[PDB]
């Protein structure tokens, strides 16, 4: 809806404060932590499609990272 | 004097052939300038007003549904239509239910529907847009004059208040005594305007990017409007319910206000009830300083007899206030104020308030200026009565050094190329270092744009760890220019 | 009757064993059941209605701050005290701002601050949890007696309605003419409560589980609290103002009745207006037909001349029905319908409407009966003045398998295990299968919750791309049951 | 804010239709393509740091159509 | 002279330079000062003041629960709620019952349970603050040349009491008969306050660490606080008493003031009564002995006839104190005093007290003198009459340096580098010797702060013992400071 | 409790003596030497696995007291 596109990497930022800050500057890492710890299944299963597709284990963590930030 | 405990400040030092320095000031902070013979001035921008918005866009909140009409046909006999479709101040949709022999058709098919309701706004959001012609600023000037009732005093006549508008930009300030001064700002080059609008909910503003606000889904409608008849995407504040494949409905979406609060993240408030009062954002001047006497040059130096009426009281940026009340002779007088230490004894420590000096003798004066980081001891009278006062100072030795190269990259993180107009005039070496930090900050631009804080740590660690692995020395690249430093802009976003 | 037109009918072909069939009745299908006896019967479900709910958690929506009273603490010395910090009405927030000599302290630095506003909610939104018992189903049962106007008609009394609670028992329904039906409910598995809660929002109500209603952003309260004026989460509709380092201000975050009807795309809505009327779900019965008369056995043969009174129209599924009047003597009789083939050899197709019957009088009568997928005469008398029909069925050879084949599919997305409940007990190749699907449905059923339409159709096409790039014969297992049953899942998923 | 954790994947689906589906269900990924259509230098910035990293053809795929989906 | 009978004395001799020496005085010690001329004085800070303080934070010791009240609610109907709990005096919390038909609900579940109870407080532990002005330390400055009763008494004033302040300056003393005694001390560096927390029980108070003071486990309160109600960490004083799953309890824990007196286990107690007089830390003078005059010059020599009156009573450090009685005519004069060995050709041994005088013929005179190691005679009178008293100094040797090195490292110990302050400039071993301490301060702060006397004793045994082992000649660097300096500071801390 | 945290390592100690030395100095390895003889089977347990890790012999005592030590 219209609370998505939520106006951050426009620019315009000055040394004054924004409007909802220190609020919003954590609450994706907070309902992302709210959901792995209320849907581990799909944390697991990402740990092992995430452990099969990647030679090195720097781009197993980056597809376990970025697989499992694209779910809500 | 107007100027100390904002824990923002800039002390600005030198001047640069002709006696102008190059500043940027900002609605946080407050400059403070320094020069060789010219008394220590205190500046900051306090107004930033629109004086003439035009509406753009009316976007709606909330709404309601009056007037639902449904029309419906047989399986194979085409589509179909009521006049309440072509009207567009009706919200309208095509759907398919199952039509037979119970509901008087023959056939046995999906025959289609329609469902039409009248869209009626109720609450609105105005969003103006100004040019920057008529976007005037205001900007106090209070010298460093040992006053009684001064340091921190945002009110009074303490100052003089200039107005900087685009069409006529110099304006020069005569305040009673120290002269006149000049300032060349240079307001078009500053927040850029066009590409920025004032937008306006019920008690409340913001300052949104353009191409945002013209993005936003949410039943829009011209600005220069009247009646509330052609709202356009009416079909996101609505929605159309068909279960079962028997009848649709349809049904306001619900007031989209604290929704609205979740996107205007990031937007700097404003305010603009009375007036359009913006309070955000940074303004580039020159300041020629040439008519600028001192006040207080050829007075004698005082007799002694000090006392303190206010004791030290250390600030953060570590310099010292002291207030001082003079009993003696000869009232029109020079402060004989100096840092010095004990024994063998070496001048250390800079004074800021450059040329005290006594005027109306009942009267306190309140001298600024900063020891070095330990021992310090401070003498104010002359032969008798000797005003000498310790003070200690913590850290401030290497230290400072790192603060002031926080102060540099923070500077340079929130402002852009503009960070490089705070010292004056470098010649060729802040004019290049300016033009390497447009092309850098064109191409870090359109990249990293509408990317928040999270996403730019974690595209700053697999660019660094890309570049930790990388050969023929781009090592000394993908980690310097982008690598940690999209890691430290990644830290400061969101200020 | 009631069934004919209406779109995803099922048919269940079955009275084996003893003299009942498994079926699995939804709010939007509807069955209709046949055997080689026993009168073919209409099922819908047509109301779910829980009795007395309790609530659980409210929240508020929106609200509105009143009495900001701020305090203000000179820096190095302690926190501020102000008197409303005492009651849990009052939101707080301890910041810390810049204070000098120009704000009335002693010392240069940075001290505390408060600000309080009385938090006052004025919408609110209610969810209600109820138990599997006393909830209340309400079922239609209609047999094919073809009655003149009678098909599909919700509206009119042609069936009987019956109630059933899990309170309820083997629930006889004595429907006249015909016998009685028993049906061996079980409402305690259909909907899976004690997991999904009624929310209430100004006049609409959803259908949302409990470990997505209890972690909701919003503040909330207690449902065993009267004097609703402790809010518990009330820091996240409230956002506090502290924007260079000067004073802070409270502003309520705004309305979140559109906001959270963004949060609520996946539910389904019920009615709770006067009472708590669902129109979603399913529930299995045993139809047990060992009491079901014909109505229409022990009468005699008719004689002939009928006459066809509205015209063949096809249906849906394929099964056609016409409407027809009997002239002659002999009113109560049965009616030679046989649909055979052109050379008249062969009896073909199936009657649907089994054992039709002309009811006493000189009233129409409907014939449900499906042909073969080419020509076909339809005959509806002895031969004296017989009706001889033309009719051709399109397709229905080899897609009707492929159409059977993915709405068994789609039964089983919609359903779970419970798909498994439409034979009548096949033993060891249904009830092992069922067992089977419920291991495989609670293995894929603790991963891939909480995704959506989008990260399903990724998920499958990574698991398939492994499978199709794999050794030892783990290709089959990683993709004919998980990576394309995945992609599937993905597809028919957000109904 | 309330409106993010939508209530998507949580069982409980029926054959009657959801609330918001034929709007929820699309309105993501045309967000994504909007996105892409005003900030064009991140897919670039995103191609070329998934052409560096991942060893072979597909998970460059991956970790692109990853990286452009969890900036939003 | 005050100064005799302290244990710790401190000789310092030596105003080179221009005619000032450091010295550094704290309340346990005594300093005694000397020169080539400009008589010997006894310098003993006695008092250290702090003027008016604010409160800080207030912690409660003991406290009493009563309104206890609680309500509980049936299994998965939420949690409960009590009007009680809106307060913030009442300690609440939620806990999990048994519920079943036995309890009157039903369901026969886990339930929820609330309990409540008013946090009233009686006893009360607050602690305060001040800052490095206002704060005075009192200082006694007493000459020597002994009238009668004055050899150690603090009653009765034989010297002066000046104050210093941060204010104050020069800080002119004028002694009777003597010259005119300055001393330019350093308040601010000696004791380091703003790190302090004047900490105030019933009758006691301590000077506690302000980190350790606000990182205390207790009910806690803001220094600005009145109507002390809304306490804070009020449930590290209550506990709830859940044995099996049935109903809970609230307890208080009881009186924390015995539990303090473990916590204090490392504090310094001051006197919190009347006054905040503190009786710890140290003073750094700088002393300057420009105006100082004998008081006995200008008169001429005794006649004869002295009369000793108390005997020889060595003071420990070797300083022995005689008393002799003049008897002649010309009262007002000089006392002739040497100490010479046996046949009287060399003069070996010190005068403490320089130029002993006899004043009002009537009074004894008692006389300080230093002798060396062995047999030294003291003479005092002329030919007729004269005292040849022998004295044996118990012989000493080296020993006499080892324990003025173990004074020095011990002053080392307590005073980190204000002990390199006892001389006059030093240069090129002094201030150096300040710089090098304070890069070796500073880094064994921050590795050795928090950890106790044991521990200091093990991590010296292990990092001598990971040195005693090492190659490179890291023997030095992990032995002669690292290892030995950590085993001598571990057993001399816990003062 | 107040009992720990007991304000000992923390600077601010001149030459006067404390609220209670001479009376807390000691007390310490009184207190966990009174525990050793209550509770013997942990020494001879921590001898054991203080002796199997530990190559050196300064290992083994410097485990062995630690793990001595840290049990109140
Ligand atoms: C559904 O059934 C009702 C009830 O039988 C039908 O309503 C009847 O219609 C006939 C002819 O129009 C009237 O003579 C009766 O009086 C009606 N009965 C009632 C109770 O109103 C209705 O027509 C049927 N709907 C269909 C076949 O679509
Ligand atoms: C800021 O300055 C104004 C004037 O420059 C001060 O107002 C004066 O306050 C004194 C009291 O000390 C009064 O006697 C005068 O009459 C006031 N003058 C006015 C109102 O014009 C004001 O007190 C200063 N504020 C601070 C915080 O220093
Ligand atoms: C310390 O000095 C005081 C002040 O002189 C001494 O007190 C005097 O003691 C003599 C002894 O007989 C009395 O005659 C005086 O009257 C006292 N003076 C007073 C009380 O003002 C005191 O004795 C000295 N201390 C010692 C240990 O001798
Ligand atoms: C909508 O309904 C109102 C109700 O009185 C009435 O004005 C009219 O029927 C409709 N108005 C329109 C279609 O403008
Ligand atoms: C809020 O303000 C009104 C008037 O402004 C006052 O009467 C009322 O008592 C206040 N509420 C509280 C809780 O103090
Ligand atoms: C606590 O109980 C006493 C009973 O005597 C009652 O008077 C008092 O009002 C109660 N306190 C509160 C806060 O209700």
């Amino acid at each position: 809806s219209v609370a998505l596109v939520p106006h951050v990497g426009m620019g315009l930022e000055t040394r004054t404060e924004t409007w909802m800050s220190s609020e919003g500057a954590w609450k994706h890492a907070q309902r992302i932590e709210t959901w792995i710890l209320r849907h581990p299944g799909f944390t697991i299963m990402a740990a092992i499609l995430a452990y099969t597709i990647g030679t090195t284990h720097f781009q197993r963590a980056l597809i376990f990272i970025l697989l499992t930030a694209v779910a809500p | 004097m107007r100027c100390i405990g904002i824990s923002n400040r800039d002390f600005v030092e030198g001047v640069s052939g002709g006696s102008w320095v190059d500043i940027v000031l900002e609605h946080g902070s407050c400059v403070t300038t320094m020069a060789k013979n010219k008394p220590t001035l205190d500046f900051e921008l306090i107004e930033t007003e629109a004086k003439q918005p035009a509406t753009l866009r009316k976007y709606c909140i909330e709404a309601k549904l009056t007037n639902t009409t449904t029309d419906s046909r047989c399986p194979t006999q085409g589509e179909p239509s009521l006049n309440e479709e072509q009207d567009k101040r009706f919200v309208c949709k095509h759907s398919m239910v199952d039509r037979g022999w119970g509901n008087g058709c023959g056939l046995f098919g999906k025959g289609g529907i329609v469902t039409c309701a009248m869209f009626t706004c109720k609450k609105n959001m105005k969003g103006k847009v100004v040019q920057p012609e008529n976007l005037e600023y205001t900007i106090v000037i209070t010298p460093h004059s040992g006053e009684e009732h001064a340091v921190g005093n945002d009110t009074g006549k303490h100052g003089k208040e200039i107005k900087i508008t685009p069409q006529s930009s110099i304006t020069e300030a005569e305040l009673t005594g120290y002269g006149t001064v000049t300032m060349e700002c240079s307001p078009r080059t500053g927040l850029d305007f066009n590409e920025m609008v004032l937008l306006q909910m019920e008690n409340k503003a913001w300052l949104v990017h353009r191409q945002w606000f013209l993005d936003l889904p949410l039943p829009w409608l011209p600005g220069a409007d009247t009646q509330g008849s052609n709202w356009i995407q009416k079909e996101t504040l609505v929605t159309f319910k068909n279960p079962h494949a028997k009848k649709q409905d349809v049904v306001v979406l619900g007031s989209q206000e604290g929704a609205m609060h979740t996107a205007l993240t990031g937007a700097t408030e404003i305010q603009m009830s009375s007036g359009n009062l913006l309070f955000t954002g940074h303004l580039k001047c020159r300041l020629r300083m040439d008519k600028l006497q001192l006040k207080g040059m050829s007075y004698s130096m005082c007799t002694g007899k000090f006392k303190v009426v206010k004791e030290i009281a250390e600030t953060q940026h570590g310099t010292i206030v002291i207030r001082v009340q003079y009993e003696g002779d000869g009232s029109p007088c020079k402060i004989p104020f100096e840092i010095m230490d004990l024994e063998k004894r070496h001048v250390l420590g800079r004074l800021i308030t450059v040329n005290p000096i006594v005027t109306e003798k009942d009267s306190p004066v309140n001298i600024e200026a900063e020891p070095p980081f330990g021992d310090s001891y401070i003498i104010i009278g002359v032969e008798p009565g000797q005003l000498k006062l310790n003070w200690f100072k913590k850290g401030s030795s290497i230290g400072q050094m790192i603060e002031t190269t926080m102060r540099g990259a923070k500077r340079m993180a929130i402002l852009g190329d503009t960070a490089w107009d705070f010292g004056s005039l470098g010649g060729v070496f802040t004019s290049i270092g300016k033009a390497l930090h447009q092309v850098f900050g064109a191409i870090y631009g359109a990249a990293f744009s509408g990317v928040s804080w999270i996403m730019k740590i974690l595209i700053g660690v697999i660019i660094t760890w890309i570049g930790m692995n990388s050969r023929s020395t781009s090592l000394s690249v993908s980690l310097v220019l982008v690598g940690v430093v999209t890691l430290y802009l990644g830290v400061m976003v969101q200020a």
